[PDB]
């Protein structure tokens, strides 16, 4: 009996940390969306009607969301997926032309600059033989003064080429699930006070993640899943100012946004098959794009982050909020899509506070672009067609990407500013619950047993 | 091989601003922050700030805020599109700003953080 | 802020010997970085994450430490090792230790 | 009782050696996205077959629990029976024996073919 | 006699249980078109392995016919031996037992691991 | 002694029948290039499974050496034991029996199902 | 009397390579493994319903 | 004295990215599983016939 | 040993947009001839080996 023998085990519950290609899952209503619009919903496998996540009792697991792959994988999947969509969509090669632009029909005070330039230009025809002078409307940001005529050009003309998104497509973020292969598990930190790094007591295996819709947005991140108890403020290295802070809200703060102008679209035959969607007459008043949030709730929720922040910087500390320091329009402003057009909302009004140790709304203005250069584009750009009519969207704010000032001097007055830049932060914000592991079922161990002769 | 090349030494009068350039090449310029740091005689190193080239987001040392501005320009050469230049402008100079200014970049290994600077420009001496 | 205090100010040793340099941080728990600056030359990263050697740094440089106490050890000193050495954590720096012959 | 796939993670190696057929079960069945699906579909059978490969080059195609003729080198663990089957978990246990698992496998490989080369001789004479 | 792959379709479950090695045989071996070939080539091994998976998590890796220790719940069929083996066909028979095949499989899964956990105890004492 | 994968190429069929677990071992685990990798990754499991397919439709899922009930037709070889096991090599031996290997396999196929259909009758009466 | 190619307003145009052929050559649709194709050998079948042969 | 690029009548032209390299780097041709590559280690082999080593 | 002795220069021409042709700019220094050198000694030696 004293002599022990190894006996092999198949089906042993043990895993090694891994990386692997996952795959997407979506629901039937995403295909019911039809209209040939949603990206990759079609090639994407379906979800489960009765999903199950088995809780694993008595086990702890060392998570780290700042050294994860499935957010790098996702970030990549999103960039690829998007870029494959633009291949069929028409090229605006000849739209790069010397425009002759003026201001839009308006009677505004001199201080208020003109942001809608009415531009006429020699465009191409269905026939190589001919040409056509035709006019369109452009935002001031989509053009640059070229040089007593007032002539302009599309801003991309010196940086990159341009390709018009098919209107028969949609930008709506629909929920994606990242399902593992066989013999691969995803482990889910069910602890409701986890900062994203270290041992998690409450853990569960699961095939696919939750419905993670790809909202690509700077400053405040929207429509995301929110915390269960406290407003959790997560970072890789909090002490170091170079690293950003991911704030995850507890309560949703609803923010309504809109383009008040009843814009119109005309279609211009580049020919043949090619067809540019110009911006036609503005029906009605010429107003300003903007977003509203409750000053009451913003007060309330900015009070929550401060209560949490003092747990890291001292009880007797001043924590005020300031606007962006300076940089690209991509990062100096709350960027998002709304109805199919891209927004650039001044966040100075939100981040303008001060906090001591112890009924209207916030109108915040916006800009709008059509030729966009997202994901740090370099050789290619994309013209987002005019969306006919009036546009308005309603969304919750789920989080923030804040940034602290490194001047320091041990001052109890370290202030914060909204940030963005790298878009992995957004998927980092939703994927903090998850980790991918490689299943290894072949156990070997001694029990008093010999195999027969 | 990563290379950071700065503009030459300069003499500045008090009240002046100095603009220092740092041409960065041998890697994808958008993928890494550039920091600026100054080595001051008899006082040692002082971190000035960083810039992230994608959006040009910046962070300035609290004690220098109001006197420093960082910007960048990305290559416009179609067959050589991945290098760029980082600029730092430092204003309201006094003799106490007489120092050697460096642009620096982190290492690109898995355990390399943001502040260990593996790559250094040759430095720019500014005498005020 | 973090205050880094290096010692000794000057260390006098011969080629072939081992130098030990110290850096005490005012706050514990962070990893340490070290640089070498030879007279009139660009600073060179030696150690990061407390004990990892940077690119092209020979193995006679050895970083270690824990809590608030950190060390750079230079084994079998070479003529080129005589220089000023600086420690760093985030944006904060020690004032340097000079290794002299 | 039925816990679920991996449910006996933090269970003792005795209790976890009950639910083996559950981990063994959910292990096979369960153009951008299209390629992801394909190199995940092969990865799962490659990874699966590599285990059947081992069980087969041993005698344990049964399988689950399978005894053998290679005796336990105390150097590998040296712990007593109770304190691994009624105490430790497989997550834990794996990291101890991890240093010699491939060396242990080699002992198994020779031992099986040795059985076959022998058993032919038995059926040969009888 | 040799009918062919699926030849005993309309044959009695007794006569069809003769030609099992023929259906089991023609089951593995046998850029537009290029992709079709690839996701058909994996589909065939995925579908094949999923059956070996079952036979293996039961005791029936033999295989073909394999007896077991789960007794026949009369509720499933309740027909007499003669009228299924010397009468009915598998096409027909499949649709009757179809309502509980996965429930039946579950009875098999527990029963096999139960055998193994037991047989170790026999070789342990002896 | 350990020669290596295929090392007993020019070794006698007796000595080569020792190192079987080595050739059986290195047989599984080990966008232009990306496609090459994929139709090589499937080819290896297809080719591998086609052998397990045969061993399984015979009784030899063991495997390595497996005796059977089909007697050796002298027409196939007719050589004496010594001059093939202690003389010839498998490279050589393969080309002799090559003319009837698939006919030989057929003898095996019927013989296995014949065993199963019989063994059920034994466990049936007992 | 001036004209245009009719496609010029509907679609773009791409000239087939003369080094290609339009001849319809016989194709067979083969199944994967563990998949069968069943063939109604009844010589009076209207395409829908039970086929004896 | 007027000229043209020589390709203009034979073929089209595409400028190689300078962000690419023409340096020949060593490649190894690895076999799949259950496939071997056999290597004539004879130091006087003309490439055709029986190789002892 | 092989070489192009001329210190050639490259200018970049904006075809636009995104497209950019790399022209050949001024030749800095002398205008010489591309060539390769091998040892006449070793070539003699190695051409003797092939003959044997
Ligand atoms: C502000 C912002 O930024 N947030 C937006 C947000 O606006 C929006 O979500 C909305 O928010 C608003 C405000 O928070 C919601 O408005 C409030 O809604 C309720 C409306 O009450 C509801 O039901 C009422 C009926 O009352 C009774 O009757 C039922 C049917 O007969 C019966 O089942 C019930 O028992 C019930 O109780 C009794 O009453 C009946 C008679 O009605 C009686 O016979 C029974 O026996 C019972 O005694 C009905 O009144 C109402 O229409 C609604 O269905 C209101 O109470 C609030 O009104 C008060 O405040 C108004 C301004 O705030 C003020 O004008 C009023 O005078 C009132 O004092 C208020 O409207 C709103 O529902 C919700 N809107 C939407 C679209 O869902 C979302 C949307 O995008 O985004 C945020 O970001
Ligand atoms: C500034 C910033 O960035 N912060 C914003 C923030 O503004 C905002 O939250 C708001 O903050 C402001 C300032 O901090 C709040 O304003 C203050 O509110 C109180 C208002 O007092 C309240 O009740 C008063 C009534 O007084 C009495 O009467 C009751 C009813 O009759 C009775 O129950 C009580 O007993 C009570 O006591 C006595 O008085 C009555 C008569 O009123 C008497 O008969 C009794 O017997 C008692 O003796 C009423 O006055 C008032 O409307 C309110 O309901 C005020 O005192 C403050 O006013 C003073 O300061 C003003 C400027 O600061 C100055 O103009 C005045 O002259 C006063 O000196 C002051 O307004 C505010 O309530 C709150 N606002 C909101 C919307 O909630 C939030 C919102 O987003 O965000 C932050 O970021
Ligand atoms: C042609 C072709 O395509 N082939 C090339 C090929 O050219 C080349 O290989 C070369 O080939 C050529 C021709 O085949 C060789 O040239 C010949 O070389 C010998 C040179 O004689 C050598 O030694 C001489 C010294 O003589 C004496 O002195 C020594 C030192 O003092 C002493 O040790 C000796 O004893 C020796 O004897 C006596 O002389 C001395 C005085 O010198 C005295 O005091 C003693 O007591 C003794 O009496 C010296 O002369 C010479 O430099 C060399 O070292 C010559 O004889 C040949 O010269 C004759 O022909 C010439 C043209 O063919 C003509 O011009 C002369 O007038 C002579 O008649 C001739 O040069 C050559 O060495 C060799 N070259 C090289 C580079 O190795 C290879 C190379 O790539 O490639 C082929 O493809």
């Amino acid at each position: 009996a004293e002599n022990l023998w190894v006996t092999v085990y198949y089906g042993v519950p043990v895993w090694k940390d891994a990386e692997t290609t996952l795959f997407c899952a979506s629901d039937a209503k995403a295909y019911e969306t039809e209209k040939h619009n949603v990206w990759a919903t079609h090639a994407c496998v379906p979800t489960d009607p009765n999903p199950q996540e088995i809780h694993l009792e008595n086990v702890t697991e060392e998570f780290n969301m700042w050294k994860n792959n499935m957010v790098e994988q996702m970030h990549t999947d999103i960039i690829s997926l998007w870029d494959q969509s633009l291949k069929p969509c028409v090229k605006l090669t000849p739209l790069c032309v010397t425009l002759q632009c003026t201001n839009v029909t308006n009677n505004i005070t001199d201080d208020m600059r003109g942001e809608l330039k009415n531009c006429s230009f020699n465009m191409t025809t269905e026939l190589r033989d001919k040409k056509q002078k035709v006019y369109s409307l452009f935002y001031r940001l989509d053009v640059v003064q070229i040089n007593s005529n007032k002539e302009y050009r599309l801003i991309n003309c010196n940086t990159s080429a341009c390709t018009q998104a098919c209107p028969k497509v949609s930008f709506e973020p629909i929920p994606i699930h990242y399902c593992a292969p066989a013999g691969f598990a995803i482990l889910k930190c069910k602890d409701k006070k986890f900062n994203g790094t270290g041992p998690c007591p409450s853990v569960s295996t699961v095939q696919c993640t939750h419905g993670i819709k790809p909202v690509v947005s700077t400053q405040l991140l929207l429509n995301g899943s929110l915390a269960e108890e406290e407003v959790m403020i997560r970072s890789e290295n909090i002490t170091n100012n170079a690293k950003n802070i991911l704030v995850q809200f507890n309560t949703p703060v609803q923010i309504n946004c809109t383009r008040p102008n009843n814009n119109t679209r005309k279609s211009i035959r580049i020919g043949p098959g090619q067809a540019f969607y110009a911006t036609g007459d503005i029906i009605g008043d010429i107003r300003q794009a903007h977003c509203n949030v409750s000053k009451a709730t913003w007060n309330e929720t900015l009070g929550k982050v401060v209560k949490q922040l003092r747990k890291h910087f001292g009880n007797n500390t001043i924590i005020r909020f300031a606007n962006s320091s300076g940089g690209d329009l991509e990062v100096t402003t709350h960027s998002f899509n709304c109805g199919g057009e891209f927004f650039y909302c001044n966040t100075s009004g939100l981040f303008n506070s001060t906090w001591i140790s112890n009924n209207d709304s916030i109108t915040l203005p916006c800009r709008i672009k059509q030729i966009i250069n997202m994901w740090q584009r370099i050789g290619q750009c994309m013209y987002a067609p005019p969306i006919q009519g009036v546009i308005r969207c309603v969304s919750n704010i789920t989080g923030l990407i804040l940034t602290r000032d490194g001047g320091s001097t041990n001052s109890t007055t370290e202030t914060f500013r909204p940030g963005g830049g790298d878009m992995r932060d957004n998927w980092r914000s939703e994927l903090y619950k998850y980790k991918v592991v490689k299943i290894e079922p072949l156990g070997v161990a001694p029990t008093r047993c010999k195999r027969r002769v | 091989q990563v290379q950071l090349v700065q503009s030459g030494a300069v003499i500045k009068t008090p009240g002046s601003s100095v603009k220092i350039s740092c041409r960065a090449s041998g890697y994808n310029f958008r993928d890494y922050s550039i920091h600026w740091v100054r080595l001051i005689p008899d006082k040692g190193f002082e971190w000035i700030g960083w810039i992230k080239p994608l959006w040009g987001a910046v962070s300035y040392a609290r004690q220098l805020q109001g006197r420093v501005s960082m910007t960048r320009q990305l290559s416009q050469d179609p067959d050589d599109p991945d290098w760029g230049v980082a600029y730092m402008e430092f204003s309201g100079l006094t003799p106490a700003d007489t120092a050697e200014y460096f642009c620096v970049r982190r290492g690109s290994c898995d355990y390399c953080g943001d502040f260990p600077w593996q790559y250094w420009c040759q430095g720019t001496v500014v005498v005020v | 802020e973090i205050v880094l205090t290096q010692s000794p100010g000057i260390l006098s040793l011969s080629p072939g010997e081992t130098a030990t340099l110290f850096c005490k941080a005012s706050q514990g728990g962070n990893a340490m970085t070290w640089y070498q600056k030879r007279r009139g030359q660009v600073p060179r990263l030696l150690i990061y994450d407390t004990s990892r050697r940077a690119s092209g740094v020979p193995d006679r440089f050895v970083g270690s430490g824990s809590g608030t106490d950190f060390f750079l050890t230079i084994n079998k000193l070479d003529r080129e090792d005589f220089a000023v050495y600086y420690c760093q954590q985030f944006e904060f720096f020690g004032l340097g230790s000079e290794l002299e012959v | 009782v039925f816990l679920g796939f991996l449910g006996a993670a933090g269970s003792t190696m005795g209790a976890a050696s009950m639910t083996l057929t559950v981990q063994a079960r959910n292990l096979l069945s369960g153009t951008v996205w299209g390629i992801k699906q394909l190199q995940a579909r092969v990865l799962a059978v490659e990874r699966y077959l590599r285990d059947q490969q081992l069980l087969g080059i041993w005698g344990c195609s049964g399988k689950l629990i399978c005894c053998t003729n290679v005796p336990w080198n105390s150097s590998w663990s040296n712990r007593n029976l109770s304190e691994i089957w009624d105490n430790m978990t497989w997550l834990q246990w794996d990291k101890e024996i991890s240093n010699y698992t491939q060396i242990i496998y080699g002992l198994l490989e020779e031992s099986q073919n040795q059985q076959e080369k022998n058993e032919q001789d038995l059926l040969a004479l009888d």
